[PDB]
Formats: C-alpha cells, sequence, structure tokens
C-alpha cells in the first residue's frame, strides 16, 4: 500500500500484469483464462486486476 | 490455492529483479580534439632590381 497504487502511470500495467498472465497459463485454469480473454472487450484487463 | 504456482511467480520476479540489477553504464568515447601536424611557410613570388 505504500506506494505505486492509483496514482500509477498507465506505463507500470506491464510490468503488474505480466503475473497474473503467467499464472493464467498453468493447467488448470484454462476455463477462467478463456472467459477472461474473451471478453476483453466488455471486461478490461485493468477491472479485472483492482478486483 | 495451487501452491506451485506462487513459487514460480515468485522465483520469475527474482530472476527479473536480479537480471535488472546487473546492467552496468559504461561509455569509452573519444575526444574532439583534432592530432595537429606539421607545416611549412611557403614562398610568394618577388622581384629585386637596383
Amino acid at each position: 500500500p505504500t506506494r505505486y497504487g492509483t496514482s500509477e502511470s498507465i506505463d507500470k500495467f506491464k510490468i503488474a500484469w505480466e503475473n497474473v498472465e503467467s499464472v493464467l497459463n498453468m493447467e488448470g485454469n484454462d476455463f477462467v483464462k478463456t472467459i477472461m480473454y474473451a471478453y476483453e472487450d466488455n471486461f478490461p484487463k485493468k477491472d479485472f486486476y483492482m478486483m | 490455492p495451487n501452491d506451485e504456482a506462487t513459487i514460480k511467480a515468485l522465483d520469475n520476479v527474482i530472476k527479473q529483479i536480479e537480471a535488472l540489477s546487473v546492467i552496468v553504464n559504461r561509455s569509452e568515447k573519444a575526444d574532439d580534439a583534432q592530432i595537429l601536424g606539421p607545416n611549412t611557410y611557403k614562398q610568394l613570388l618577388e622581384h629585386l632590381f637596383s
């Protein structure tokens, strides 16, 4: 909570998202990965990350 | 939770940090001073009469 929270620039999102999309690529996570990548337009990556 | 994904993520982030911490910044540029060479003054033509 100390640094880089809401004020972080959009350029820092690449680093944060890498771990999540690495986790989503292992075995047993294909349902959520498919649903997330199929409907990115309606539910973006940033809101998913915040949730 | 699957405990094997956390370990992989931690290892990956540690590898990224270690890789980022080894890059060095070293430049060995030359200088803008120009090496000079020898020269000789040349004689313009002249006419002498008495």
